């Protein structure tokens, strides 16, 4: 401020600060293949 | 640095009726006749002008000394010497929103040098334009009787001389009214810049 | 030694002594506060720096540590001497002998500790609450202390500040009688005087204005220099004077700006303070300065140093002043080289072994 | 040279584990219990034993602060730094006994002590002497040595007795029938300064003997109370404020309460 | 070192130190104010920068940026040793060694940071509210800071200027003395006093405009000088005079003038300022000029680039000034040439060797 | 430093039967009591001058004097100079708390010098922002026979004056009134710092 | 005093500093020997 420290603002106002938190949760996918179909296919689905 | 009262005397206050008896008691006329309230006039610019070469209150009137900046850094010597309770210190700003203070500072009374003095080296700084003011309640007693009897003395020594004689007529007493007053003025030896 | 356990007990031993509480003040009003005691300082730890040492030890006094260079950590070891009587070197050793750091302790914030013989076993350096203790009941000794010479004291300099600790505040409020006198003056160029018709008037604010505009147009500045100036009845022009003008302690300023170039030994001619000429032409004063307050500084230093330092060392090393290739011993050089260069009669070689050379 | 009155010094600091931290404060973990593993049978389903549950103690890391006015025969810069880190190394050691939680550290007195033999985590655990006034009359020390003997023998490597003077003067005040001194023999010996083979340290905010005080700790300390601080001591040489006094500000962060509840058991004066 | 550790702790880890609140306002007052405290930096800092330098690194020091060269660059370093009692010296390193830049960073607007172990760890450049934060926590240490000795300070110098605030006060304030004397001063050449027939009496305008034209044709001027000056009744003219009329503070300003000059350390005969004779005939006075703050400032600041660019070079690297076809000290020149010239024992080769020659 | 008065003079150890004796009144007649109501109004008037000439007091009435920084490291010089026991150094605080302290002070009676100089080398020291006030009792006698009788000659002097005129007239003896006060004077040469 | 954060600490006792003197009293013998005495006798009186 200009004049208002004179009456009042003995203290400018802080900037009360605040925290967000970002709680990181996990993104899990769980697909269930059969062993007879993880060994009788061409394709390679344990990479695909 | 206004400095005017709040309030004045209520005249009820004064000893119109022991002037009276300094002016003719015990010798005399009679009582004889006296303008009452003309005698009341006489008191009141009496001790107005011991007021002035005193700068002594006498009577515990009520002040009001609004000024715009401090002196000093945190010192402010009041005039009017003897001083009690400072009735608060509001400091308005330029528009007027009168925001007072109540605490920073200690009056320290004292009958040569009363002070404000704030705690620390932070007195409370002036709104830009916006004038502090203290209002304070200034002099010895509520009544006659608390006074110091010397500088009553000096009162009814003056008064009744402006009673006995009213132009600028002419006429060196060992305590007149000069030197009663003398251990009342202020002694001052400061025309510096503090 | 035998009465060093006499002593020890009286000032307690295992606790700190302090000695003068002052000496920190001395620094900020004689050192840093005015010229005369600043100079005389400076003028001598940055000549002792300068001086070569003659002895391996030499290669730690080169690069003692980092940012504190050779000819910088002299100046912090006499300038400490000169400021507070002590000189302290704390060593680091990472490694068991020829210790590659050396740190110029303060000696406002060092304190001794007597301990049993008399003779130290620890010094303390305290800043703010914090000690550290260092010990002294070992062989290596981390810490020279060098003392200046102390006859009541036993643990102690003297600090040729403190013997000039008069006339520094006598120079420090005679310079600074002048400033504020330059501050605090109100003199006039002359007076006005408006008595009127009795004995007090005062002049309306419709004559002051007038009274200003005639004034300040027509009669001060330089170009209004003399103007007859008209007085009418009650006006009357009283001039002004200023009684002492020049000279406000000017001498008791220069007797005291001597003094403390006394104590610290230097001569006036080299510190530029005005007085009478004593040494005549620089050849002299400046040989004075590196044989009274100088050479003999630094050759007790020295002598501190080729020993605390031996004691890192298995042999013990000397090392003082060169006293040859200091350019301000030229007249003791000439003096000494004419006169055995012209005293032909003994031959070459009887003459290099004189003049210092290696014969041939 | 100026004097003062010589206080006392033993502080519990160089028995106590000195954490230097510079944080707002000073997180200790400890769990509260065991694994609980058990023997396994041969046939069974053998899942979830246990696990032990953690807790976090906070130092929260105070400060302590004193503030005198100063107001060149003896110099006060050096003296009064010398009597403030004296009063900040005497009025720490009364919070690291029994100091109380409000802006200060809690001392291990103030612990909310459960007697030994029903000993919980949450506690300190004491022993009682006998009658209340003092020790006990038939058999003095037996409330020393079971005091020694009911605290566990992995603290006893390294563990302390901690009193203040005029207890240590009541224990050498013990006697046997003959009144022969239990506790250094003679009136020669003197303080012989290792009690039932651990030292004693003299720490004068201890209380005294009284009805239900507990004068007499003893632990190993290292584990017990966690003393975390600040090493430095703030030096504000105030030029300000007011020229008649200097008003020097000096002040030393620290903070402290137990970090281990089975390291200390404390001796109580009672039935 | 182990003492540092300590002292850190004490004033704050990781924050800013400031130092001297003044030193921006004794620039102003001290180097662009007076003449005195102008000339005697520029006396040493031109001085400085002209001294040859005995080592690839010099290239960078003969060229180091754009618009500021070689000589330009040591005016603008010892110009703030000499102002502020520190140097800075930033360098950009695009390369690994030798860095093609150096700046000298005023020191009004940089601070130290103390860091853990006492020796600093960052430098701020405070511009308005804007900082930089230059990091030591590294080998290279991209800023050089030279500090001038100060005993009570552990981050700083201590700024001659400083120790001579007092001088420049008294020196600023009895300048501007006589120049506000010189500009408020009313002085008349006398009074017409017209009292009258009572005591105070004006003269009318008809009287008043007769009583000038008679004063500014017959009275004033050069020509009018002397003029007899009838006095009819109730006229009298009363001559002022002007009591004090030279030398106001002349002697105190001359004194904080050498003072000023003794606190920088050059002598009085080389700056121009008034004063006894003390040294003779400026082979003197110019040869204690470069022996005693020029040549111990140059081999002190000179030893900091000697290890400061050591740092980007493998090898490290001497810097020290030649103390040679310096012609100031010719006279310590034709003393040493004359003295072993003469010495005709020692044989041809014998005395190149201390010469300082070629031999053959 | 403000040195009121706890309790005034009570008016009847004042000697107004004497002073009627001195002012040549008269004997006899049975009026003899239209001018107690004046007589001991100048006897306060004339003492209260002389009380300030002097400063002395010569009735031994209470005092309180309410400071707040000590004058000298130790010393503190009271200003009404025949003191007797000193009753109470009644430490205040800041606001409130007022802690009575024997505190280690002692009092140097003089009659020029009436110290209160402290044996610790250090008066008790005072909470910044609170005031030090000392209530002592201060004077020659109870009554008026145990003054001095040359002072008390010269509130006869002085109050004689005031009865015989009224307003300032002006109107030389070996021993007048200032004859008679000036041994009890304070004789001052200092105008230092300490 | 433990300082809390909102406190505004207000400023503690300094220590009184007490000064005890010592009045260095005298001590003194006055033996009156005779002169005769003094030198006639074997014995260094003098240094008895």
């Amino acid at each position: 401020g200009w004049a208002s420290e004179t009456a009042a603002l003995s203290e400018t106002a802080t900037p009360q600060i605040d925290r967000i938190t970002i709680p990181l949760h996990e993104l899990a996918a769980m697909p269930k293949a059969s062993q007879r179909l993880l060994d009788d296919s061409a394709f390679d689905i344990e990479t695909w | 640095m206004m400095l005017n009262e709040v309030t004045a005397v209520p005249g009820t206050a004064l000893p119109v009726a022991e002037f009276r008896d300094h002016l003719r008691l015990g010798t005399g006329f009679a009582d004889l006749g006296a303008e009452d309230a003309a005698l009341l006039s006489y008191l009141r610019a009496a001790i107005a002008a011991i007021e002035g070469r005193t700068a002594k209150a006498l009577i515990s009137r009520g002040f009001r000394l609004a000024l715009t900046a401090w002196r000093w850094g945190d010192m402010q010597t009041l005039p009017i010497a003897p001083v009690a309770t400072v009735t608060a210190l509001r400091l308005v700003d330029a528009a007027g929103v009168e925001t007072p203070v109540a605490a920073g500072w200690r009056l320290v009374p004292d009958m040569a040098r009363p002070r404000i003095e704030a705690l620390g080296a932070m007195l409370p700084m002036i709104p830009t334009g916006g004038r502090v003011e203290i209002d304070f309640t200034a002099g010895f007693g509520a009544s006659w009787s608390a006074l110091p009897v010397d500088l009553a003395q000096a009162v009814f020594l003056l008064a009744a001389q402006y009673y006995e004689l009213r132009h600028d007529g002419a006429a060196a007493m060992p305590f007149g009214v000069m030197a009663l007053i003398e251990r009342w003025r202020t002694v001052r030896v400061l025309g510096g810049r503090p | 030694s035998v009465t060093g356990r006499i002593v020890a007990m009286a000032s307690g031993a295992g606790r700190p002594v302090w000695g003068p509480r002052d000496t920190v003040s001395l620094m900020r009003t004689g050192f840093a506060g005015n010229p005369v005691g600043f100079r005389s300082v400076k003028l001598i730890a940055e000549a002792t720096a300068a001086v070569p040492l003659i002895c391996p030890v030499l290669d730690l006094l080169r690069r003692p540590n980092a940012g504190q260079g050779r000819a910088e950590l002299f100046e912090a070891l006499i300038g400490q001497i000169l400021l507070s009587g002590n000189g302290y070197l704390e060593a680091v050793c990472p490694e068991p002998g020829v210790p590659r750091e050396l740190h110029v302790l303060r000696s406002d914030r060092m304190a001794v500790v007597p301990g049993a013989d008399g003779w130290p076993v620890g010094y303390d350096y305290t800043v703010g609450g914090r000690k550290h203790r260092f010990d002294m009941t070992g062989h290596p000794d981390p810490i020279c202390h060098i003392k200046s010479f102390h006859p009541t004291d036993d643990h102690y300099g003297l600090s040729p500040m403190q013997a000039a600790a008069v006339a520094l505040d006598v120079h420090n409020a005679a310079s600074a009688w002048s400033k504020a006198l330059l501050d605090n003056a109100a003199r006039p160029s002359g007076a006005i005087i408006y008595k009127g018709a009795d004995g007090q008037g005062v002049l309306a604010p419709e004559q002051y204005e007038r009274l200003i505009f005639e004034m300040e147009t027509h009669h001060q500045g330089a170009r209004n220099a003399g103007r007859p100036m008209l007085l009418e009845g009650g006006l009357d022009w009283k001039p002004m004077g200023f009684s002492p003008s020049d000279m406000e302690f000017h001498e008791t300023k220069a007797a005291a700006a001597r003094e403390i170039a006394l104590a610290f030994g230097v001569p006036p001619m080299l510190i530029g303070i005005p007085g009478d000429a004593t040494y005549a032409n620089y050849a002299e004063a400046n040989r004075a300065f590196y044989r009274l307050t100088v050479l003999p500084l630094l050759t007790r230093v020295s002598a501190a140093l080729a020993w605390w330092l031996s004691g890192y060392l298995g042999a013990q090393i000397e090392l003082k002043p060169d006293l040859d290739q200091v350019p301000a011993l030229a007249v003791e050089r000439d003096q000494l080289w004419a006169r055995i260069g012209a005293a032909g009669f003994l031959s070459n070689s009887e003459k290099r072994v004189l003049l210092g050379l290696p014969p041939t | 040279t100026i004097r003062g009155v010589l206080r006392s010094t033993a502080s519990l600091r160089q028995i106590a584990s000195v954490v230097n931290v510079e944080a707002t404060s000073f997180d200790v973990l400890v769990d509260k219990t065991d694994m609980g593993s058990g023997w396994a049978s041969e046939t069974a389903a053998l899942s979830e034993t246990a696990t032990p549950q953690i807790d976090r103690i906070t130092i929260p890391l105070h400060e302590l602060a004193a503030m005198p006015k100063a107001s060149s025969a003896f110099d006060i810069e050096t003296w009064l730094a010398n009597r403030i880190a004296d009063k900040f190394a005497r009025a720490e050691a009364a919070a690291f006994i029994s100091g109380d939680g409000v802006d200060k550290p809690t001392g291990f007195l103030t612990k909310t002590k459960v007697a030994n033999g029903a000993w919980a985590w949450g506690s300190l655990g004491y022993v009682a002497t006998g009658a209340a006034g003092d020790f006990a009359a038939v058999n003095a020390s037996d409330a020393v040595v079971d005091l020694v003997y009911a605290l566990g023998a992995e603290y006893r490597a390294n563990a302390s007795f901690v009193m203040n003077s005029k207890t240590a003067g009541a224990v050498r005040k013990m006697k046997d029938a003959d009144g022969r001194f239990l506790w250094a023999d003679s009136l020669a010996a003197g303080e012989p300064a290792r009690l039932m083979g651990y030292p004693v340290l003299i720490a004068e905010d201890m209380p005294d003997i009284a009805a239900n005080a507990y004068a007499i700790a003893f632990g190993d300390f290292g584990n017990g109370y966690t003393i975390a601080e600040r090493p430095d001591l703030r030096v504000l040489r105030d030029p300000f404020s007011a020229k008649p006094h200097v008003l020097f500000y000096a002040s030393k962060r620290v903070g402290g309460d137990v970090s281990d509840f089975a390291a200390i058991k404390l001796l109580k004066f009672a039935a």
